[PDB]
């Protein structure tokens, strides 16, 4: 065939492009970055009405302060999510602290690399990496399986992204709330999104520094919803 | 084009496409710059972001107290050699309390990057790096090349355009070698020279990464409210 | 046809690569011979050196395997020095493991076993080579085995190899039908290795001087090549006669 | 360097054919002709010596090995593939037999290694099939006489009498016509020498014939006297002396 | 752990195993229950050193455990004892031997026999009417081989059992603080809750 | 037989100020009977406004503190430049100590 | 390098599909037949040897029924050296189980373990397939006679009568036919060889191109006896069935 | 060691190996599963080209994992049987060291990963099989049912279908499952089960079969004249 | 065809396409050459300066192996570092088993035997390099030539790189014009001189020359390089020759 760390004659890895398009099939996962919070929301996607909605399980605890979403192949981030959860814990371990959500970030992108004739191929899924630390505050970040990660104040991934990434560019400000945050989220979820959005197929969380991450009940989501729809129906 | 699936192939001109197509990953990587008098060195990147959403990527590496480099290209490569720079520097600390000359970094970078091109399943390194380091010889700045070649230089650039920097550097020579015992001088004329590299864009607060080692200076980098000064 | 690149078989049941390692072996352009005495085995080969640069003392194709065995061999200078140190390596093994020397047959069968191996196994190619061995065994006498890139060998009472092998091999059968015995009924090897060098020029059709050859005799306890004077003195004899 | 092919160099084609194996097997029938007869007494197994230059020394090349005192074998196909499996073969004889249970083994079940061997060289990895087929002759105590035919697939038959190799199918033909189950010795080695003649075109005689017999223990061939019970080996090569007397009575 | 006892009568094997745990100077526990149960006809009691002898009994189980669901189908006490006497004599040459003894006591079904077998830690393996392992028997044997009948009923045999215990409890220097006892039939394995 | 250990001998003391803190020990660095040095100093600055002691086996010693102070180092490095604090520098060196159980490093530390 | 070279045995085609295990069925296919039938009180073995010469030594031969244990035999379908490597693995786990649990292992147990085997040569490893096909023909006390077929795929099923290799869709179907579920094993025999006669892609169906084994309670009380027929037993069933 | 990348990125995004695997799946014999209020039932098709098949020692279609736990799949039969040791030697690891038995989620996630694991190690193909996993976790009553593939994603599912012909049954049960009201009863939800079944199968003979998984350990397989007695009841009232 | 796409893989006639494509790179790289004198050894070569940020003198080219033993190559020069490190392995693994510095002629089969071990397989490439080498050990001057072959021979004088055919052509004067001998210090000036000759070919961009040498007498069998007044003298040497 050809060497699965080949090199493209523009310079980039054929795998690393091949499985950022299998990200940009995956369903839609958007991350708001505040001063109160770090808001995590994805569109659920139940291929079908009989598969239970509640056991579909795109946003993920890593630990107390850090939470992550994921789009695209979510096989693949079973065991990305499990050397997250062990680095995490591992580093507190060794100094009786919370780790970094750089450094976290950091230790997952490092796996993202190691594929070849380690692991046969790259991921095809990437992250969204949300949490609090002392040092720098509430953060998100994007991880990819090229093996980069950025900061970003705001962010969407996968189908319906530049969409949203588009509006998020628009609607961001560095004073927004963590209630502004969570509408916002709702809002451009409900634009992407091919079906209509409810509290079952789509769920939203937040990282905060007081009560940590936290999913959202559909009680809770489904209020937000309601709330939404009379704010836009109000001008 | 038949002899360009792996890097255990040579051309029948004799050349190595897999390399070839490394090296192509650093002119589509930012432009960054790194020049030295007799005294310092300094290093200065042009950071790029993703969107006006993200942060802007970091470019600049400690290695050790007295040595670090700039990247251009793949980041995690990057990584991956600095990280093996940070041990190499370590080792020759611990075991034989020396401080690793800017040199034998270059050839131990060499040589590393050097396996990767004649061996099967491997990839050569798609990154580019400008090392700066103060020494027992003096203030140092080096060239690595994912083809393995390492070269020592007065100024230099890589990156998006940087031929514009690398000419300025070229005629600048007599003037900026002099400039020992003024960094921020050093620093000014090397802002100067990245910015014969810029188009549509210029340099901002959060835009622009300068770093510097020297004689009585450990390697720090400035970012942020701490470059607003060079602006 | 990927049945030509390793050592797999075609449809005819052929290995490519040991057929075109064959024809990497003349690649050198020159010829070699082996002949037995009554207590030698004389071994010559042509010798060519194109460049005015090189130093010709370093242009050899004949190896000292070990104090008894001497190898010559036709083909490239690599795959032919890859060939001579693993057969001292062989050699002196040999000779520790079991207590006495390694006799000539029995080095290049296991020679010929290595080889073998190449043509079997897909990783490994074959060497550019063919390998003869000479010595004067404790056993069997003056011998000649010869090795190929197949993994053949066999003994000989003389032999010839490289491109012009064909007219040196009939000029030696044609002698050996009239003299009738197995080998060169002279009691001195200097006088076998004059034979040698006579029927080469015979067959080849070409006058030598001291530079142009390169030989090697093997005598009860040592193997040993000859010296530019060494040759010299034995050509003047030929002249002379 | 390492041996990085891990993979079968030999697979099923869609008609489901293993390619490498017919290609084996048609390395075999371009071999020089070799048989095997078995008599009431006796098993012989020959071939023809084609030297390549008359230069060789042709008695230095041995086509007809001893594996085992009562164990022989002979080829049709690539030598040097054959000399590597009489290393093989005599090795594993005592290896997995001798060293186990002090003698050695039966004639079917060391060619059941042998056959083991050639089948691993069709499915291990990095490797191409033996381009041999080969016949083995020998004794055992519980069993008698037997000969063996092995391809390159590893499969092996038991066989009356059998040729392998260029004139195989005019050999098999003549072998059908002349044998029966109360052949004696000598009569298979004649009958071994006739169906030879026809396959070889050159000189005929002692030197350019190797042939050997499963016959009688000789005590003469042991080397030592005193144990009642070891009695010699009953795998004997005929000298070129032997069969030029044999081509006489012919 | 200290004494373990196993008796074979008409129809059910008896298993009785002593409730301290010693931890040198004081008893920990006067309950401890020295058994597992590897299958619903099948019980081990076990004897030896601080923590290899359940380690010992959990890995055992689990494995007859594993079989049964394999095979939907429960294995007959001889083939349980053999794979238990095999793990024993494979571990007898291990660089840290488990110091395990071993009583089994299951119910054939498919021969309607109760059975009992006797194993100590070396993979010594004994089918036999009544079995002890340590010093257990030294006391109780010359009872058993004086009282004991083939064709003993349950009750006949747990009042036999109640002797052996009783001449335990009055020339055993150590406190043993009394044995739990359990019962393999037919039916299964139950406890005698009163002893 | 060999014996991987010896015995400097050495005396140091740490104690908690208010807002301050103290680590002394004295310079005399003995085998036996005998003064190997007057003057061997025992308590280092570690960076991160942390100092420390391994009193006891002064190869150990050494190596402990050496290992330590490159921990520093990495974990700059690897958590950007985060100041250690007190209480992670110390789970760090017992991580460091029970990593040779098995065996130790033949000291008494304190930071 | 070398991956130029790899054929890759070990994918799925398009369909889904294991090319490999396909194309060995389909070698399989061009096999001597192979027939077990399976009665009250015994199971039958019976196959058809490949064209043979009149100087193969017949009664010192074996080509297609193995002995696995006393109780346990199989028939073979395809090349001859792979199902011996497979055979000799068979052999061995059965003495294993005899060892660990000194009982006789269940005829399943061992069908499963050489099933999985060949199951592993399909998903990993890089390795061409075996090209076998077994039937397997046993007694153990649990599931009394039991007959199983294996092939290169690794998936293995139970069976009252079954056929591998050549002419198998001729052979079911007059199988299917005269198969009756009270039947003997004396019948069994007679269907097996009627089946053959009917099936053989040869001239007339003689003893001398045929292996043939019986599993039988004929033995004396609560035990199983296995035959393998001599040259002269095929030779003389072959007359009392009067197909000859 | 065989070492070949054998699953990988094409460029459209896709890992045809993982994507040829579920062929394999739509090729098997078809699979249900319906949840109860009280019970789960699973339904298998077996192809009917098969008689003079020996279906006492055949492998049957539902696996039990564990005594509270079966599993089921549509696929590669050879495939399933890896799968299937694995995951019991799992369940009962688990029980050694938690001491306590595998939840159904649990087992569905340790399947589902080794699943996962296949489709990015070097040398090995994915599985061709989607399992359904169902039973009831230790002391508990709320039944369970989950779904596998060979890309490694899993989940739960009110009632669910694989193999051939699985959209036609799927289009069935998404009419006829009512989740506001679970068939009530054991009877009800084998009825639905059987009924569903009954959309693709052909005869009512040996080619259905039912598992019925009850709380707290109670499994047991039906037979053909119980079964019978649900098809020959189903068609009776159809007629209509 | 298809033979040229996989190292180690014979073509019909008995060639390995992967070594000869490797020449080509070798063809490309700049000058370098060795001469032998009466007690010793000289090697120069033609450094290209790119840019006048290269800081002159720094870039070193020539290698030292052991004490006694300089190697020089033409190529890619990552490849022929790699071979340096690897004789330098071979070098002290011989002296710390045998306590004697290693012999030029067995040094060079050392090399020799591991550039040919990159031609027995397809899961390596050949050396980009062709290696001019050599010293002074025990039994007097050694120069050599290694191509990516593994073949090597004993020269007299030596050329490699895109003006090897102007140096060999030089090297052949001196050759012919002293058949008794030429002293180290001749050699030092006459390599100057060739590789300024050699220069034309590679002529855009204008070089820093360097020499190194290992002479009985004047270096006493060590491996020195030739610093400023003797390289200058020889510098002036050849810049005299052009015109």
């Amino acid at each position: 065939d050809r060497g699965v760390s080949t090199f493209s004659p523009e310079g980039r890895l054929f795998q690393v492009e091949y499985s950022l398009e299998a990200i940009k099939l995956g369903s839609t996962a958007i991350g708001i970055a505040t001063k109160e919070g770090v808001v995590l929301g994805v569109e659920k996607r139940a291929t079908s009405p009989l598969l239970e909605s509640d056991s579909i399980e795109k946003i993920v605890e890593i630990d107390r302060h850090i939470g992550c979403a994921m789009s695209g192949l979510t096989a693949d981030a079973r065991s990305m999510i499990e050397h997250a959860r062990t680095a995490a814990v591992t580093h507190n371990l060794y100094y009786d602290e919370d780790i970094n959500v750089e450094s976290l970030t950091q230790s997952v992108c490092d796996l993202a690399l190691r594929f070849g004739e380690l692991m046969s191929r790259p991921f095809g899924v990437a992250l969204l990496i949300a949490g609090h630390d002392a040092d720098d505050g509430y953060q998100l970040f994007h991880a990819e399986p090229s093996g980069t990660f950025y900061r970003y104040n705001a962010k969407a991934i996968g189908s319906g992204s530049e969409g949203a990434q588009a509006e998020l560019l628009n609607e961001w400000h560095s004073s927004l709330t963590l209630k502004e945050a969570e509408l916002l989220v709702l809002k451009i979820l409900k634009q992407v999104m091919e079906e209509k959005l409810d509290e079952n197929n789509a769920q939203l969380s937040c990282i905060t520094k007081q009560d940590g991450f936290k999913i959202y009940d559909n009680e809770k989501t489904a209020e937000l919803i309601k709330e939404l729809k009379e704010k836009e129906a109000a001008e | 084009n038949n002899y360009d699936g792996d890097t255990v192939t040579f051309s029948p001109t004799g050349r190595l496409f897999q390399v070839e197509y490394a090296l192509e990953a650093i002119k589509q990587g930012s432009v960054t710059v790194g020049l030295r008098s007799n005294t310092h060195a300094v290093l200065v990147a042009l950071k790029r972001n993703a969107d006006e959403l993200s942060s802007y990527q970091k470019k600049i590496i400690k290695c050790d107290e007295h040595m670090g480099l700039s990247l251009a290209g793949l980041a995690p490569d990057a990584r991956v050699l600095s990280n093996y720079l940070r041990q190499q520097c370590n080792y020759s600390s611990l075991v034989f309390n020396r401080k690793l000359a800017v040199e034998r970094a270059g050839h131990l970078l060499c040589d590393k990057a050097q396996k990767n091109t004649q061996s099967y399943g491997g990839r050569p390194y798609g990154v580019g790096l400008l090392i700066i380091g103060y020494d027992k010889s003096g203030a140092h700045l080096l060239e690595f090349q994912p083809s393995g070649n390492v070269t020592e230089l007065y100024g230099t650039a890589i990156g998006a355009r940087s031929q514009g920097a690398k000419t300025y550097l070229e005629r600048t020579l007599d003037t900026f070698i002099k400039i020992d015992g003024n960094p921020d001088e050093l620093i000014k004329a090397g802002v100067e020279a990245i910015s014969q590299s810029l188009r549509d864009e210029s340099l901002t607060v959060d835009n622009l990464s300068i770093a510097i080692v020297g004689k009585d200076t450990p390697f720090t980098i400035y970012d942020g409210e701490a470059v607003a000064k060079y602006i | 046809g990927y049945d030509r690149h390793i050592t797999i078989f075609s449809p005819e049941g052929r290995l490519y690569q040991v057929e075109y390692a064959f024809k990497a072996t003349n690649q050198t352009n020159i010829n070699s011979l082996a002949v037995r005495g009554k207590d030698c085995t004389v071994v010559i080969s042509q010798k060519k050196v194109p460049d005015k640069l090189l130093d010709p003392t370093t242009v050899s194709y004949i190896f000292c395997i070990s104090r008894t065995i001497g190898m010559v061999v036709n083909g490239p200078i690599p795959d032919a020095r890859n060939a001579a140190l693993r057969a001292k390596a062989e050699a002196a093994e040999f000779r520790y493991k079991y207590g006495y020397d390694m006799p000539c047959d029995v080095l290049a069968k296991r020679m010929a076993n290595l080889s073998q191996i190449y043509t079997q196994r897909a990783y490994m190619r074959p060497l550019g080579v063919i390998l003869t061995f000479v010595s004067v065994d404790e056993e069997l006498g003056p011998s000649i085995y010869k090795t190929d890139p197949a993994g053949y060998y066999v003994g000989y009472k003389a032999t010839a190899t490289g491109p012009k092998q064909q007219e040196i091999t009939t000029n030696l059968e044609n002698h050996f039908k009239k003299s009738k015995i197995d080998h060169i009924n002279e009691e001195s090897w200097e006088k076998v290795v004059e034979f040698a060098i006579t029927h080469m020029i015979d067959a080849l059709g070409t006058e030598f001087s001291k530079n142009d050859l390169e030989v090697g005799v093997a005598t009860k306890d040592k193997f040993f090549t000859l010296s530019a004077e060494n040759i010299e003195e034995r050509l003047v004899a030929i002249a002379e006669q | 360097m390492t041996d990085r092919y891990s993979f079968s160099l030999t697979t099923f084609s869609p008609s489901g054919k293993l390619g490498q194996i017919d290609y084996a097997l048609t390395a075999v029938k371009q071999g020089v002709t070799s048989l095997g007869i078995k008599a009431t007494n006796g098993v012989v197994i020959a071939t023809e010596k084609k030297s390549s230059s008359p230069l060789a020394m042709s008695e230095t090349l041995s086509k007809v090995s001893l594996l085992t005192p009562d164990i022989g074998a002979v080829y049709s196909g690539m030598g040097p593939d054959y000399r590597v499996l009489v290393d093989k073969s005599r090795k594993v004889a005592h290896t997995s037999y001798k060293r186990i249970y002090g003698e050695y083994p039966p004639t079917k079940l060391l060619v059941s290694e042998v056959a083991k061997i050639m089948q691993e060289a069709t499915q291990s990895g990095g490797v191409r099939p033996f381009g041999v087929s080969l016949l083995i002759a020998g004794h055992d105590e519980f069993n008698g006489f037997s000969l063996y035919q092995v391809d390159p697939s590893g499969s092996y038959f038991p066989w009356k009498a059998t040729a392998i190799g260029k004139g195989s199918v005019a050999a098999k033909t003549f072998l059908e016509k002349r044998w029966n189950d109360e052949l004696e010795l000598e009569d298979a080695i004649h009958i071994a020498l006739l169906t030879l003649k026809e396959s070889v075109e050159g000189e005929f005689n002692g030197d350019t014939i190797e042939l050997a017999i499963i016959g009688d223990e000789n005590p003469d061939l042991l080397g030592y006297t005193g144990i009642p019970t070891d009695k010699g080996p009953r795998f004997r090569k005929l000298t070129s002396q032997e069969i030029n007397d044999r081509l006489e009575a012919l | 752990m200290d004494i373990i006892l196993g008796i074979r009568v008409q129809d059910s094997v008896i298993l009785a195993s002593s409730k301290a745990v010693t931890r040198g100077i004081s008893v920990l526990k006067d309950s401890d229950d020295k058994t597992r149960q590897l299958s619903p006809h099948t019980l081990m009691s076990f004897a030896g050193e601080a923590g290899d002898t359940v380690q010992f009994a959990e890995y055992i189980q689990a494995n007859i455990q594993l079989y049964s669901i394999r095979e939907d189908y429960e294995l007959s006490p001889q083939a349980v004892s053999s794979f238990v006497r095999q793990e024993l004599a494979k571990s007898i040459r291990s660089r840290r031997p488990y110091q395990v003894n071993v009583l089994i006591g299951g119910y054939d079904k498919k021969k309607n026999k109760p059975e009992l077998y006797q194993i100590d830690y070396l993979g010594t393996k004994v089918e036999l009417p009544y079995g002890a392992h340590g010093y257990s028997g030294f006391y109780t044997f010359s009872l058993l081989d004086h009282h004991y009948r083939p064709d003993m009923t349950t009750e006949e045999g747990l009042d036999l059992l109640k002797l052996c215990v009783q001449e335990l409890e009055k020339r055993m220097p150590m406190d043993f603080k009394g044995v739990i006892v359990k019962i393999v039939d037919k039916d299964g394995i139950r406890q005698v809750d009163d002893f | 037989q060999f014996n991987p250990y010896g015995d400097n001998g050495g005396t140091i003391l740490g104690i908690a100020g208010e807002d301050f803190a103290v680590l002394a020990g004295d310079t005399r660095n003995i085998t036996d009977y005998s003064i190997n040095s007057r003057y061997e100093p025992k308590v280092f600055d570690c960076g991160d406004n942390i100092v420390m002691s391994a009193n006891g086996f002064a190869a150990d010693g050494d190596a402990l503190v050496k290992r330590f102070k490159n921990s520093v180092k990495w974990y700059h490095f690897d958590h950007n430049d985060k100041k250690l604090s007190i209480n992670s520098a110390a789970r760090n060196i017992q991580h460091l100590l029970y990593g040779k159980r098995f065996f130790p490093y033949y000291v008494h530390t304190i930071i | 390098g070398s991956r130029r070279y790899d054929s890759r045995t070990t994918i799925f085609s398009p369909e889904g599909r294991l090319y490999q295990v396909e194309y060995a069925l389909e070698s399989i296919s061009h096999a001597g037949t192979a027939i077990g039938i399976m009665a009250s009180d015994g199971i039958v073995l019976a196959a058809e040897r490949k064209v043979t010469s009149t100087l193969l030594e017949q009664d010192t031969s074996t080509e297609k029924l193995y002995k696995l244990n006393d109780k346990i035999a199989v028939a073979v379908a395809g090349l001859t050296a792979d199902a011996e490597i497979l055979i000799n693995t068979a052999r061995i786990h059965a003495q294993n189980y005899l060892k660990t649990y000194n009982e006789d292992i269940p005829v399943e147990i061992l069908v499963r373990r050489l099933s999985d085997i060949k199951q592993g040569y399909t998903q990993h490893g890089g390795l061409r397939p075996f090209g076998v096909s077994f039937i397997y023909a046993g007694y153990d006390d649990r599931y009394g006679y039991q007959l199983y077929t294996s092939n290169p795929s690794g998936n293995y099923t139970g069976w009252k009568a079954i056929s591998v290799g050549a002419n198998t869709s001729a052979a079911q179907t007059l199988l299917q036919m005269d198969y009756k579920d009270d039947m003997k094993v004396d019948d069994a025999i007679e269907l097996a060889l009627k089946t053959l006669s009917k099936t053989t892609d040869s001239s007339a169906l003689t003893y001398d191109r045929l292996e043939f084994a019986t599993i039988r309670k004929g033995a004396n009380d609560g035990e199983v006896y296995q035959k393998i027929f001599k040259p002269q037993e095929i030779k003389d069933i072959l007359v009392k069935t009067g197909i000859t | 060691g065989y070492d070949r990348a054998l699953s990988i990125f094409s460029p459209d995004g896709h890992i045809f190996q993982v994507e040829y695997a579920l062929e394999a799946v739509k090729r098997g014999t078809c699979a249900v599963g319906v949840k109860g209020k009280n019970c789960v039932v699973l339904g298998c098709e077996r192809r009917s080209t098969l008689k003079l098949q020996d279906t006492r020692i055949t492998p049957s279609k539902v696996s039990k994992i564990d005594s509270h736990v079966v599993l089921s799949f549509s696929g590669l039969n050879a495939d399933s049987r890896i799968l299937i040791e694995k995951a019991r030697v799992e369940a009962q690891s688990h029980r050694l060291t938690l001491e306590d038995p595998v939840t159904v989620e649990y087992l569905t996630r340790y399947v589902a990963g080794v699943q996962q694991r296949y489709t990015q190690s070097g040398g090995v193909r994915p599985f061709g099989v989607s399992t359904l996993i169902a039973g009831f976790d230790p002391r508990d009553d709320e039944p369970k049912l989950y779904q596998t593939e060979p890309s490694g994603i899993y989940s739960s599912w009110s009632a669910q279908t694989i193999g051939r012909n699985s959209k036609t049954v799927r289009e069935f049960l998404e009419k006829n499952y009512d989740r506001k009201e679970p068939p009530a009863t054991v009877e009800e939800c084998v009825k639905l089960t059987v009924r569903s079944l009954l959309e693709v199968v052909q005869t009512g003979a040996k080619n259905i079969e039912i598992t019925v998984v009850k709380p707290d350990s109670d499994i047991v397989a039906l037979s053909s004249e119980e079964i019978n007695q649900y098809v020959t009841q189903i068609e009776q009232e159809k007629q209509e | 065809t298809g033979y040229d796409l996989s190292n180690s893989v014979f073509s019909p006639d008995g060639r390995n396409f992967q070594v000869e494509y490797a020449v080509k790179a070798v063809e490309n790289g700049t000058t370098s050459i060795g001469i032998k004198c009466n007690d010793g050894v000289v090697f120069a070569v033609e450094k290209l300066i790119t840019s006048k940020l290269l800081v002159p003198q720094k870039n070193v080219k020539i290698q030292v192996v052991d004490r006694h033993i300089g190697c020089v190559y033409s190529g890619l020069i990552p490849d022929g570092r790699h071979l340096v490190n690897r004789g330098r392995e071979e070098a002290a693994s011989f002296k710390k088993l045998y306590k004697t510095p290693i012999p030029i002629p067995a040094f060079a089969d050392r090399l020799g035997q591991y550039v040919q071990a990159h031609t027995l397989y397809n899961s390596v490439r050949p050396f980009g390099v062709s290696t001019i080498f050599g010293g002074v050990d025990k039994n007097g001057a050694h120069l050599y030539m290694l191509e990516p072959s593994g073949s090597y021979w004993g020269y007299k004088g030596a050329a490699t790189g895109k003006g090897r055919q102007s140096a060999k052509a030089e090297l052949e004067k001196l050759v012919d014009h002293h058949p008794e001998g030429l002293s180290a210090r001749e050699a030092v000036k006459q390599a100057a001189k060739i590789i300024y000759l050699a220069h034309e070919d590679n002529k855009e961009k204008d070089f820093e020359l360097e020499i190194s040498w290992c002479s009985l007498s004047e270096t006493n069998g060590l491996h020195k390089f030739v610093k400023g007044d003797l390289l200058q003298e020889a510098i002036d040497f050849a810049q005299k020759e052009i015109n």
